[PDB]
RNA sequence: AAGUCUGGGCUAAGUGGUAAAGGAUGUGGCGCGGCGAAGACAGCCAGGAGGUUGGCUUAGAAGCAGCCAUCCUUUAAAGAG
RNA sequence: AUGUCGGCUCGUCGCAUCCUGGGGCUGAAGAAGGUCCCAAGGGUUGGGCUGUUCGCCCAUUAAAGCGGCACGCGAGCUGG
């Protein structure tokens, strides 16, 4: 969310990374290289982590790019943070799993530096929905 | 296009009424109604 | 579709319909509701064929209450038969609706949903209708 | 609230309307009068006033009376009023219905479910002084199959039930 | 307002400038004259029919006024390959698509342009006589055929 | 044969001079509400965001096929459209 | 005592148009079509089978329209 010129952002796991379902064509499209991504990207994948890093791709004529990395979708986050395989199909009602007060006070921890509300009730709160986005009630 | 009950069927259509008859037009000609 | 099990005597006589309904002129169930304007007799096939118009619009919604029922045996004669030689024999079964009467009434949805949900139905039917939601009359003190 | 009340000593009901004039009546164990408030004034009141609310009658001669509405007449085709006639007041175990606000969104979620508002109201004995505004009925523990009635609200200090009761109150149902 | 007479017959108005006289058959009613060093116009009790003339006589000497202040205007182009008509004096000619070419007219009033071939815009006296051969020459050729090229205004083309 | 009689209205279709559901910013008269000089309607310039591509299913479903929910964020304001 | 089917002859009117003339949509590239609108001025073939009307078929055509006229027409014919 900056400047802007034939970007294209996406999700990507750990070191896997490359098979054109995912990623593939998702940046080769726009003409750039599938190589000096594949490991370009496990350069810091494999440093911070393994699970699932938002990285969007900005492209210029040069087939090049900007590939800024963020946090993890709060969707992740607060699964594992129960055990949850899938999210629910329909939430609103049916808590598959559910977390407390605080384990998103964590997670809001973890995402802060990505948001844009400094405060942790503020930013813990756009988590504690994220519940009734998936059907995980909150502990409180 | 022609028919007894005209109306609309976009954001962008008036219901102009030129001639005694109500006609109905609209950026895409889909929606050019007419009314008999 | 909706017609009774039993009643006494399988044909009735015609009647008539002088206008005013005996009954039914408030809505004491749900929110919104809709009325007749002009007297007739529903058939069973219009009364289902505007229940269901009505939920298909807003599916897996509120509640519908339909309070008109066809309890009178329409009659008709064979085609190419000539007249006499006794009565004709059941086609179907109407309701007797005369103005003023609230035949629907829909309840837990927006008047979004309302207000539309009669539009459609109100097509259905082969008499003029208005739409109204609860208002003077209301069973208090 | 109030509303500006007139006497009718035997003129054409069917005149008066035609006039605007709705005509009524207040009665009680002691007085029994013809009048003719305004029809347009009294909608606009009774509007949001309803049965559940007192009104004042402001007559042509001084006199304020107390008032509580007991029966408005329709013309059935045409839900309009005929005849509004309200009750006087006195200050006696008046019997009336109490409103029944409920509040708190139960059970019947994404299962959907309808707040089946059964009984807006109720009936209860209590005295002018004591205009119980509403009662409360938060049912959020009510699911489907479920239905809380009889003697499930609180009755306040001056308000008691005239039922048995069992007076299913409210209930929930399925969608569609 | 500016170099212009107003003169106020029975429906006659005709206002001259730099270039032209140019009359305004405005309807008898409510009546206005030069009034003014500006122009005024007035009328009765609020009724529909009123309230239209109303303006529509308001805005029409406006764009009278305006007659001789330069009203030319309304420029075409051509698009597409061999589609680019020239010109031929004060009088335009057309070239695009047909097996057999096809000129134009002389339009008493109103003068041509063809700052270049693939361009084409008419110089105006009057107004809806000028928006008229617009339409006209942007007739001679309809654009598109799900797409490309033939006549156009200034607009934009259809997908 | 006898008023181109007299006041006050409505109608612009030859309606009047024979039709219905249903359509429509056709006109006229009473009304009810809603916003408005703590500056409204249209307008023209500005923004129209973020968690997040909400969860499911799908090749894909990123507000924007369908299904469920519809909480919360930083704001002058931004619907999980 | 108002002669009843089909054919033949002679037509004429309607439009709810089968061609041909105009025109809006199109899931209209073009040529072809589809659907609705306007529009009878004029056109709307020859045969095989059956008493047939109706139909099916052969060979074409721009098209081989649907009706009303006492299901037009026996003081005009035929009479299967
Ligand atoms: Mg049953
Ligand atoms: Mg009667
Ligand atoms: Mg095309
Ligand atoms: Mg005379
Ligand atoms: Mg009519
Ligand atoms: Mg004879
Ligand atoms: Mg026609
Ligand atoms: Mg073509
Ligand atoms: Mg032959
Ligand atoms: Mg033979
Ligand atoms: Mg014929
Ligand atoms: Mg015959
Ligand atoms: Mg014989
Ligand atoms: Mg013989
Ligand atoms: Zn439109």
């Amino acid at each position: 969310m900056k400047k802007v010129v034939a970007v294209v952002k996406l999700q990507l796991p750990a070191g896997k990374a490359t098979p054109a379902p995912p990623v593939g064509p998702a940046l080769g499209q726009h003409g750039a290289n599938i190589m000096e991504f594949v490991k370009a990207f496990n350069a810091a994948t494999a440093n911070m982590g393994d699970a699932i890093v938002p990285v969007e791709i900005t492209i210029y004529a040069d087939r090049s790019f900007t590939f800024v990395t963020k946090t993890p979708p709060a969707s992740y986050l607060i699964r594992k943070a129960a055990g949850l395989e899938k999210g629910a199909h329909k939430p609103g009602r049916e808590k598959v799993g559910r977390i407390t007060w605080e384990q998103v006070l964590e997670i809001a921890k973890q995402k802060m530096p990505d948001l844009n509300t400094t405060d942790l009730e503020a930013a813990a709160r756009m988590i504690a929905g994220s519940a009734r986005s998936m059907g995980v009630e909150v502990v409180g | 296009k022609v028919r007894a009950s005209v109306k609309r069927i976009c954001d962008k259509c008036k219901v102009i009424r030129r001639h005694g008859r109500v006609y109905v037009i609209c950026e895409n000609p889909k929606h050019k109604q007419r009314q008999g | 579709m909706l017609m009774p099990r039993r009643m006494k005597y399988r044909k009735q006589q015609r009647g008539r319909l002088k206008g005013a309904t005996k009954g039914g002129d408030y809505v004491a169930f749900g929110d919104y509701g809709l009325v007749a304007l002009e007297p007739a007799w529903i058939t069973a096939q219009q009364i289902e064929a505007a229940r269901v118009a009505m939920v298909r619009h807003f599916r897996r919604g509120g509640k519908i209450f339909i309070r008109i029922f066809p309890d009178k045996p329409y009659t008709k004669k064979p085609l190419e038969v000539r007249m006499g030689k006794g009565k004709g024999n059941v086609e179907g079964y109407v309701a007797v609706v005369k103005p003023g009467r609230v035949m629907f009434e829909v309840a837990g949805v927006t008047e979004e949903q309302a207000m539309e949900a009669l539009r459609i139905a109100g097509h259905k039917l082969p008499i003029k209708t208005k739409i109204v939601r609860r208002d003077a009359y209301d069973e208090a003190q | 609230y109030r509303l500006k009340a007139y006497y009718r000593e035997g003129e054409k009901p069917s005149a008066l309307r035609r006039a605007g004039k709705l005509p009524g009546v207040m009665y009680n164990r002691h007085l029994n009068r013809k009048v003719y408030v305004d029809l347009v004034e009294f909608d606009k009141v009774f509007r949001q006033a309803s049965i559940h609310h007192v009104i004042v009658l402001e007559l042509p001669d001084g006199q304020s009376l107390p008032t509580l509405v007991r029966q408005v007449n329709l013309d059935k085709r045409r839900r309009r009023p005929e005849h509004v006639d309200f009750f006087v007041l006195s200050d006696e175990p008046v019997e009336m219905y109490v409103p029944l606000r409920f509040v708190g969104t139960p059970a019947g979620v994404r299962a959907g479910g309808v707040l089946q508002e059964i009984h807006r109201d109720i009936l209860v004995k209590v005295s002018p002084r004591n205009i119980p505004e509403f009662i409360e009925v938060d049912v959020s523990g009510l699911e489907i199959g479920d239905s809380l009635h009889a003697s499930d609200l609180k009755l306040p200090p001056g308000v008691e039930l005239a039922v048995s009761p069992e007076e299913t109150i409210a209930a929930v149902v399925p969608p569609e | 307002p500016k170099g212009v007479s107003v003169e106020v017959a029975p429906g006659r108005v005709k206002v001259k400038g730099p270039k032209g006289e140019l009359e305004v058959p405005v309807s008898p009613e409510m009546r206005v004259v030069v009034e003014e060093g500006v122009v005024r116009v007035e009328r009765p009790s609020d009724e529909r029919r009123h309230k239209s003339l109303h303006g529509l006589t308001r805005t029409l000497i406006a764009n009278a006024v305006k007659g001789v202040s330069e009203g030319y205007s309304k420029e075409l182009l051509i698009k597409g390959i061999g589609y680019r008509a020239r010109l031929v004096g004060r009088a335009l000619e057309l070239t695009v698509g047909f097996s057999h070419p096809v000129v134009v007219e002389p339009p008493e009033g109103i003068t041509f342009e063809v700052p270049e071939p693939t361009r084409v815009r008419v110089s105006g006296i009057d107004k809806q006589k000028v928006g008229q051969v617009a339409a006209n020459i942007r007739a001679i050729r309809k654009p598109s055929a799900y797409h490309e090229k033939g006549i156009y205004y200034a607009g934009e083309p259809v997908r």
